[PDB]
RNA sequence: GUUUAUUAAAAACACAGCACUGUGCAAACACGAAAGUGGACGUAUACGGUGUGACGCCUGCCCGGUGCCGGAAGGUUAAU
RNA sequence: CAAGCUUGAGUCUCGUAGAGGGGGGUAGAAUUCCAGGUGUAGCGGUGAAAUGCGUAGAGAUCUGGAGGAAUACCGGUGGCGAAGGCGGCCCCCUGGACGAAGACUGACGCUCAGGUGCGAAAGCGUGGGGAGCAAACAGGAUUAGAUACCCUGGUAGUCCACGCCGUAAACGAUGUCGACUUGGAGGUUGUGCCCUUGAGGCGUGGCUUCCGGAGCUAACGCGUUAAGUCGACCGCCUGGGGA
């Protein structure tokens, strides 16, 4: 997973008060990071079927995070994507 | 990387082509070409001797260092290129001082990795020093059967010869036949395996392709006439003796090696 | 569950000590069970492990003969 | 395994050290299970039966104290 | 997951009368607080009493006639996979008038007779025998 | 960073220059930035089993903090070399600093 | 595609694919009384020879006999 | 439809265990061959025999070398993982689970026809490897016959990398989640406090084993990890053959 420094870095970034540790662009921001860096990861030993499950019920729970998000308020949807860089 | 063709045609329905996209495009080193004549299978009297030679496409002979007796100086790989007149790629290795030549391919190296030959070199593959420095289990290639010779041993395209012994004097290494073969110590070789290894998953696809390599067809023995072939001859397709060659020598199972000179060095024929 | 280490507090058996952990091991050079050694479970896994690592840096035999 | 026999010792005791000292080390046993090929599913079944067994005669044995005075 | 409050109340309630519970704390919520009354106003259950200021519980505590459970069999009718509505003369009537059939109408969640006598139907929540 | 243990048995016959092997080991370290914080020789000692038909070596160990690339490097440089036989390398959460059982 | 110019253009040869065998380099082999050359300014993923001939399912049994290889325990055995 | 809330759910901060997965190295036991030395008439095998290996020196013993697979004891109704499955050691990357206390996110929650992915072994293609075991096959043996069980050899296979099928008694013959409903004896792994004089005691969590009360079932049996009473969803069954 991400380091301490990574996280909290992320966090700050993030989180409205810094210390929100929880929050919807938080979890998003997270998610997408670990996933990112689990990019590299997935080519060398695309045979870990151990943690691309890990991996795509990450995907999952982000997906579904991002459509609660767009339903209940799409204010702050628009500009996570375009600040996070996903493509939906 | 292997890739299948569409079967778009007869020829094309079975080719496949290895394809390396880092093979640098367009014209070679100039200073280092030569010149490389079709012979034709001709000796200098104007008879066959080794048939079905013949035909092909022009070729340019590319100055190979198979030496590389340069200590100290470490240089750096720019590019590769398909050398035409062999089976594997060339590196063109540039020194720091202005220099080019051109390198058999390792199997891990890229362009702009760095080579440093003599024997104060380090393990790493490209690098060349003599088998006194060699750990033992290596898996070198471009091997030189006498010091200053020049690399003989295992320059194919994914050949290599693995060190098991090494008494001193002399070292012992298993080649790519599969057996092993003591060498003198000071010779030297270079570490890792040649890089193209996918060229025997190449297939020609039709005859053309082989008339491209410059090799005639080959006509059965059995199809001939008595005269021109000991196999020839019948009223349809018999075949009622052993098979020999067309000089009237056995062709399975008959060992031809009559080189008494060098049987010390070999530990074990090849099985 | 430590029999052999509630008085002593070690927590963790090292494989360089050789003194306190020979007496794990029969004169055939095979790990004594704890059913018999009464060793608690996780004790008992590193224990096995250091003897691994003993074994491996040849501080201790694996056999008795070993020729 | 290596027994040597001590000084001034007499043959049947030094027989029966090393007799004691391979019953211990259990050779004989691991020849008779090494001898021939058993599959991971036969391995299994055996050990969950001997476990099974194991457990069921000690609750057997305890539970018949307490009855059948004598 | 938790999908039917009122079916986890009857399921609560049905366990302790099961296993002579003395009372049974949940949980509540409006729609089993006016169950509940129902349920005391017949002699069902003895009493109950909401405790809690952010998550309200109720305390139903059961009745026990002769060591026999006074509530014989309490079976959820309508349930959130098949909703079931009745009219006013289409009004169940559990063991020939000896049970009850709750049901939830306009003016409150009322039983068969009080919605007889008033006139209306609702939609019924469960049997109590 | 990540701290290691390195313990590794080298040959009796180059038993004068071990020392020197320890200097160039810590430079390296120290070089690479890496805390060296527990370093000792058991000196020479039997082997529980013949390796390499010798019967005795000598033992050295060394507690560092080191990052992955230097580690990676001392191991290589390791198998390369000769005169060390067998280097075990051990990954530890924690900076141990106490004394061996061996050294008393 | 090629094949008997000048009565046979085909089911005849070749073919990519496949199998076997020899070949450690001063390599096998061939032309040469020899030098030397081709193989090849290549190095067992290369070369030569022998079989079948894109591709899908397969190559089942047998060394009695003739070849080939491994062994020199015993018999015979030239020149000397 | 619009506002709220944390009890559902998800996240942070710290530790804990684990044959969880992928990749690379390293060390012995053991089997099989190669070379050498000592050594002579047997070795192997079965209820018994022979095929087989032996005077060309077998088997045995010792030395050195070659190569493959798995890692004796630890090792358990033990652990991990959705399932399949996972067992020397070390390193590199990574998934998952639990607990002490702390704050927010505020229903974001469960299931799932199509769809996708993983998926024991056996099997097929390419390029290698091949020590042992072993289909097919060869010989011996019992038997009226024995195309088998037994014995002597032995190819594919078992091994590696990338590919293809998606089959099992893929079993707990029990689809996922929620809460409710007496107990005893344990196993593993945290955590709070007590004089921790012993694996001393009192509580609280996660996984799992055995017995058993009520209840259920045609019975066996399940029985807080229900096959006890419900709620939400999907799949399947409607006589045995034909299939
Ligand atoms: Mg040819
Ligand atoms: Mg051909
Ligand atoms: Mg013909
Ligand atoms: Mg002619
Ligand atoms: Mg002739
Ligand atoms: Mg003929
Ligand atoms: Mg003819
Ligand atoms: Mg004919
Ligand atoms: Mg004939
Ligand atoms: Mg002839
Ligand atoms: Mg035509
Ligand atoms: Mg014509
Ligand atoms: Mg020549
Ligand atoms: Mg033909
Ligand atoms: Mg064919
Ligand atoms: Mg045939
Ligand atoms: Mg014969
Ligand atoms: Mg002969
Ligand atoms: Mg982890
Ligand atoms: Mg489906
Ligand atoms: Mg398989
Ligand atoms: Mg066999
Ligand atoms: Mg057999
Ligand atoms: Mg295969
Ligand atoms: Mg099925
Ligand atoms: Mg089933
Ligand atoms: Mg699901
Ligand atoms: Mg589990
Ligand atoms: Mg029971």
């Amino acid at each position: 997973s991400l380091s301490t420094e990574a996280t909290a870095k992320i966090v700050s970034e993030f989180g409205r008060d810094a210390n929100d540790t929880g929050s919807t662009e938080v979890q998003v921001a997270l998610l997408t990071a670990q996933i990112n860096h689990l990019q590299g990861h997935f080519a060398e030993h695309k045979k870990d079927h151990h943690s691309r499950r890990g991996l795509l019920r990450m995907v999952s729970q982000r997906r579904k995070l991002l459509d609660y998000l767009k339903r209940k308020d799409v204010a702050r949807y628009t500009q996570l994507i375009e600040r996070l860089g996903l493509r939906r | 990387a292997v890739v299948k063709c569409k079967p778009t045609s007869p020829g094309r329905r079975h080719v496949v082509k290895v394809v390396n996209p880092e093979l640098h495009k367009g014209k070679p080193f100039a200073p280092l070409l030569e010149k490389n004549s079709k012979s034709g299978g001709r000796n200098n009297n104007g008879r066959i001797t080794t048939r079905h030679i013949g035909g092909g496409h022009k070729q340019a002979y590319r100055i190979v260092d198979f030496k590389r007796n340069k200590d100290g100086i470490p240089a750096v790989v720019e590019r590769l290129e398909y050398d035409p007149n062999r089976s594997a790629n060339i590196a063109l290795v540039l020194y720091k001082d202005g220099e080019r030549r051109y390198i058999l391919a390792p199997k891990g190296l890229k362009a702009g990795d760095q080579i440093q030959s003599g024997v104060d070199a380090a393990i790493k593959p490209g690098n060349t020093l003599p088998m006194r420095n060699i750990p033992v289990g290596s898996t070198v290639h471009n091997v030189e059967m006498k010091p200053g010779k020049g690399g003989q041993l295992a320059r194919s395209a994914g050949t290599y010869v693995q060190i098991v012994a090494r008494d001193g004097a002399y070292v012992t290494l298993r080649l790519r036949s599969g057996e092993m073969r003591k060498v003198e110590a000071d010779c030297r070789a270079t570490l890792g395996e040649v890089g193209n290894a996918e060229h025997m998953l190449r297939v020609l696809g039709k005859a053309g392709a082989a008339r491209w390599r410059g090799v005639r067809p080959t006509v059965r023995g059995t199809a001939m006439n008595p005269v021109d072939h000991p196999h020839g001859g019948g009223e349809g397709r018999n075949f009622g003796k052993h098979p020999v060659t067309p000089w009237g020598v056995q062709t399975k199972g008959k060992k031809t090696r009559s080189n008494k000179r060098t049987d010390k060095f070999i530990v074990r024929r090849r099985s | 569950k430590f029999c052999r280490f509630t008085a002593e507090g070690v927590q963790e058996i090292d494989y360089k000590d050789i003194a306190t952990l020979k007496n794990y091991i029969t004169e055939s050079g095979k790990i004594v069970p704890s059913r018999i050694t009464g060793t608690r479970a996780k004790y008992q896994r590193q224990l096995a492990r250091a003897i691994k690592r003993a074994r491996y840096l040849s501080l201790l035999p694996y056999t008795d003969r070993h020729q | 395994p290596v027994i040597k026999v001590r000084e001034n010792e007499p043959f049947d005791v030094a027989l029966r050290r090393f007799k004691r000292s391979c019953e211990k080390a259990g050779v004989l046993a691991e020849v008779r299970r090494r001898e021939f090929y058993e599959k991971p599913t036969t391995e299994r079944k055996r050990a969950k039966a001997s476990a099974v067994k194991r457990h069921a005669k000690k609750l057997a044995r305890e539970n018949a104290r307490r009855t059948r005075l004598y | 997951s938790m999908q039917d409050p009122i079916a986890d109340m009857l399921t609560r309630i049905r366990n302790g009368q099961a296993a002579n519970k003395a009372a049974v704390t949940m949980p509540s919520s409006k729609l089993k607080v006016a169950i509940a009354n129902v349920l005391k106003e017949e002699g069902f259950i003895e009493d109950f009493k909401v405790e809690g200021d952010t998550k309200p519980e109720l305390e139903l505590t059961l009745k026990y006639f002769q060591g026999k459970a006074v509530v014989e069999s309490i079976q959820r009718v309508s349930r959130p996979g098949l909703r079931i509505y009745k009219r006013k003369d289409e009004l169940p009537k559990v063991m020939a008038g000896l049970g009850i059939a709750v049901v939830s109408t306009s003016k409150g969640v009322m039983t068969d007779r009080a919605a007889r006598q008033a006139g209306l139907g609702g939609e019924i929540i469960c049997y109590v025998a | 960073m990540r701290h290691y243990e390195i313990v590794f048995m080298v040959h009796p016959d180059q038993s004068e220059q071990v020392p020197g092997m320890i200097e160039r080991y810590t430079a390296a370290i120290t070089g690479a930035e890496g805390k060296i914080h527990r370093l000792e020789d058991w000196g020479r000692r039997q082997l529980a089993y013949p390796i390499n038909k010798l019967h005795k070596a000598h033992y050295v160990l060394m507690n560092v903090e080191a990052p992955q690339e230097v580690i990676d490097e001392l191991e290589t440089t390791f198998r390369f070399n000769d005169a060390v036989i067998r280097s075990m390398v051990m990954r530890t959460k924690h900076a141990v600093t106490e004394a061996s059982p061996m050294v008393k």
